[PDB]
């Protein structure tokens, strides 16, 4: 019972890649953060796919045995869309928040899935006797509010996606609004020549257009 | 299904016959981004970078700019026996100190088992030793960062127990070395059949060491 | 294929239709050292161990100098339904062992994972896949300095038989344990439709009214 | 110009300590949290006598030049009253939060002041040549959401709060709510033997109506 | 013998306010980060007024007793000046770093300096008894890498900048670049009506041209 | 206006002469309460505690229940030179590491001032030198907690320069120790007139570091 999830980063349905089937479609859930502690879920993986969204998925108990739902100040985080950021650069509430969110698709596969990484700007092929789901770019964390975050493990397909996006995803809030924030961090693996492996870093800072020039790319494949 | 094995030394392992390698690189412990600490299960494939760096990732903001070694980040990496040097080491000195590893395709997946004792834990019953080795459990270094292993995981069974398993680069100055605050976490081995609710404490001196860490083994089916 | 399943009682659980007993011992939630939580799945072999200790790991530095339960770490399991002592005072020694849990590490034909519903309704298998168990959406949790850890939503983990507002308990490598006051508990919440893309409703629930505000979870196995 | 803050923990203005001249009053402001990071005021400077109160006082701003207020997710958390929480145990918003509130004042002395700590049950008396301007229990540091939090210098009037609370903090949110949560923890300094200085301490749990017992007592005094 | 310290937050030394001395000038150190944690030095204090600066002006020793000088990743934070961010947006090093730290003086004064803030656009009087020494806004707390940061001394001088920036501070690294990096957040006082006390803060994001209508005044007074 | 001393030795410190001394104590560092610390300026009266205890505060929830030594918190100390102990030293034999401090009721104010120099700063004009010293700026251990001193308080001037200038506390335990995470951070010395802008790496061994420490003096009106 392998499975297999795969993200869209817009609002429509991604589809099963050949040879897949699928379970169910859904939003694309990045991390949640509760009492200022931040818990996320493989994007590679069911957990990372909620058939239901809300700015505030889940609630708290404590040894009182009482529960408290949106009500302290937690977040939520989502993959996004393209979908630009409001002139207004103010918060985003109610239905104004569905075009933000990405959606995704839970598919059982016939084999293993896994992601293998160039560390280039070239796609890296898939291992032998490996066929090709889909190609992408290598995610593999992020951070936002107090610095928190979590990240992708590299052989688990959630480090693949397919659209790279300085800002893939967005902050949402208990108190119903999301938006996106100047310290919303993702995090790529860089490209390295071989020749530098062992040699210092040469530092880099891209702009618009020249982004990509250092992302490292993937690609997911099963046996 | 992929079994991972980290050599801990700077010569990659080999893997087991009948199993081909998919390939080799180094043993990638975490990464360091805006002093958060970001994992890779030593037990799954993500571990194994074919290629090493100081600076294996960059970062970009929601403004459209990305920066690579611009800032202050690093990564983190399985060590070799290589000394422990009195300054950091840079560039070519670097490639003696990383442990390497290799990712073998197999037929079926591999499990650690741990037995919290001096005495070391069996397989299942239908199951085979692939190798014996350490609990190790966690880590932490600059700061609070750090993380830890799964114990189901062939990542928390190192074969090679090491006080400080892993070294630090840091980033951008091209330069890795092994500071003070670097810990190791392991399993103990327990004197109680299977309770301990009272810890008696300790401090172990190098020499008395291993007899005190938590034996493993990773097994695999048939 | 392993699936480990916890009693949240001091009786070991039995292994579910279909799987095969590999051991038992006690439920590992996660363990913090030197300020670090770190944890192990629920859903996995590692968050059951066969001994039981409030400091079940030591430390080593580079000094080549290791230190037991000689500094102020932690150690946290599940716990059970054994009351908390009226004096709230820390429980030492074997008088530990009551609010332990057990649990079981079984051998499985096919792999595992846990389905959620986000409402009060059991959200049934997919097609192809049976029933081993359901119980409630357990997501993550908090204790000494805020720290914690969490559950791959897809993992059985994720899945708890028996609801708990205090589903754990803390423990010292003073050889001490107890439940304290900011020990939180993470679960999904309901959502209805009309729901999803509208300011959540802040709610505070009380005994008797907690169960039914829980995300439900079923957790199943390709056959 | 030497000055002392005064925090009534209710809802009525402190008033100044013999020797000492009114400037203003206000709300008593403990801390506040942006971007997740606690930001103290210290409970015996005038930083922590806010004349207008708000859950959200503060905003913040990017390199972008754009700022925001009660934009986010930030606290604020002040010196509460003896209110009780409420019955559901539910958040408190708007003018219901006012009761909640603890006033402060903030007076001129002619020398300075100080606080000083017995670390047993008795008040310890005022160094020779200072006199009194209140009594109370020794409070150190707090802490809340994600154990964030703040504490007090142990020479501050800060740091001598004159009535006891196991909850003396409210914490609130930008978005207009403030509440008790159980992991809201108040520190004091504990009552030590003289003959146990250098003995493994011995553990306590108190419960109501015997709290006070292993709290510190102090007084602040003044240089005459 | 009390001290007052001023930020020119430009390349020019800061004059001493009317009725002080000067002591000496130096650089505006807003706080330092070693070992991932920040340690500030009030604005109001000498001790943000450095004769020498240094995009690493401290080291750590270890039980060792080795001391590591500028080898790891840790930071220091300056006050800085209006010099345009460079467009390249890249590290700024070496003397080209020059142009973007802000001077200070620390001055000896005849009684003491305090702040106060009116929390509104209106500049809060000084109380009586005591002169005005500068008009400015509300500056209450940072934070930058790692969410790690510092803040100000509501009472303290160094919480009233007499120039309002969205950016007012720069991030230095032991390897001796420095930068302005996107999570840079400055934290002021917001401004509050009588009615907005005790409602749900209205939430607003503000860009060029009303950002400084927003953050509340102050007001920096010496009592003579 | 109260002038604080810590001896760093087990005895306690002489007021200057014509200073009352208001009492004599322990030098507190800071506590460290549910992971989170909260330092006391070693400048001022609050980091001189009369009594000592590893376990000097309690603390309670809303609950109305306190709890005194019954978790996982700890408490730190200025120590003094005694030898770093082979294992926690507990509770009669921590009383050698524990620095003394003394609170003196002073005519004036005082202040520290820095050289980020070898040399040794001026007082200013019309102000006396009470000691000269080390610039100490901040201190890290358990985790990433720790705290720093103000460069204006004569908290932040060490006569004695001391790579580890702090021991920490157990709490419930009893005892104190010395672990590798501890840190202490210095001024450093600066060549230039004025500004450095690219400062050169370097490792410095037991001998050739005070060298590199800032100097200061703490200086009193008068
Ligand atoms: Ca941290
Ligand atoms: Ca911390
Ligand atoms: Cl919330
Ligand atoms: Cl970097
Ligand atoms: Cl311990
Ligand atoms: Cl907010
Ligand atoms: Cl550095
Ligand atoms: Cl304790
Ligand atoms: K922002
Ligand atoms: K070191
Ligand atoms: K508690
Ligand atoms: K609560
Ligand atoms: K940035
Ligand atoms: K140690």
């Amino acid at each position: 019972g392998f499975l297999v999830t795969r993200h869209s980063q817009t609002t429509d349905d991604p589809q099963c890649p050949p040879g897949t089937k699928i379970l169910y479609h859904g939003y694309s859930l990045l991390y949640v953060q509760g009492n200022e502690r931040a818990h996320g879920q493989d994007l590679g993986t069911a957990g990372s796919c909620l058939r239901k969204f809300s700015t505030m998925p889940f609630l708290f108990c404590n040894i009182n045995n009482v529960c408290n739902f949106a009500s302290r100040n937690d977040y939520s985080y989502w993959l996004s869309t393209p979908e630009p950021m409001p002139m207004s650069m103010a918060p985003i509430t109610g239905e104004n928040i569905r075009p933000f969110i990405s959606r995704c698709a839970v598919c059982e596969a016939p084999a293993m899935v896994m992601a293998v990484h160039s560390q280039t700007i070239q796609i890296p092929q898939c291992p032998t006797g490996w066929s090709s789901l889909w190609i992408g770019y290598s995610f593999v964390m992020h951070t936002s509010a107090g610095a928190e975050g979590s990240g992708q493990a590299l052989a688990s397909p959630g480090s693949c996606l397919e659209e790279f996006r300085s800002a893939p995803f967005i902050e949402c809030h208990g108190r119903g609004t999301c938006n996106y924030y100047a310290n919303a961090y993702s995090f790529w693996l860089a490209t390295i020549e071989r020749s530098e492996m062992f040699k210092k870093p040469t530092p880099s800072t891209l702009k618009a257009g020249e982004l990509r020039t250092h992302v490292s790319r993937c690609q997911v494949c099963m046996r | 299904y992929l079994l991972v094995k980290h050599s801990q030394t700077d010569q990659e392992p080999m893997c087991p016959v009948g199993m081909n390698k998919l390939w080799s690189g180094y043993s990638l412990l975490y990464f360091e981004g805006q002093e958060k600490a970001h994992n890779q299960d030593l037990g799954l494939a993500g571990s194994c970078l074919a290629r090493f760096s100081t600076m294996p990732f960059l970062y970009c903001n929601p403004g459209d700019v990305c920066y690579y070694a611009s800032r202050n980040d690093k990564s983190y990496w399985l060590s070799t026996t290589a000394p422990l040097p009195m300054m950091p080491v840079a560039e070519e000195d670097i490639r003696p100190y990383i442990s390497r590893c290799s990712v073998c395709e197999a037929p079926a997946v591999a499990i650690a088992v741990h037995s919290q004792d001096v005495s070391i834990p069996h397989c299942p019953a239908g199951w085979r030793s692939l190798w014996i080795g350490y609990s190790f459990l966690m880590h932490t270094a600059a700061g609070d960062e750090g993380g830890g292993q799964s114990l189901v995981s062939p990542g928390s069974c190192l074969e090679d127990f090491r006080a400080t398993p892993f070294i630090e680069c840091n980033g951008a100055r091209g330069t890795c070395h092994y500071y003070a605050n670097k810990y190791s976490f392991w399993l103990t081995t327990i004197p109680e059949q299977s309770f301990q609710g009272t810890p008696s404490a300790d401090t172990l001196k190098a020499g008395l060491i291993r007899t005190h860490i938590s034996r493993c083994q990773v097994c695999m089916k048939n």
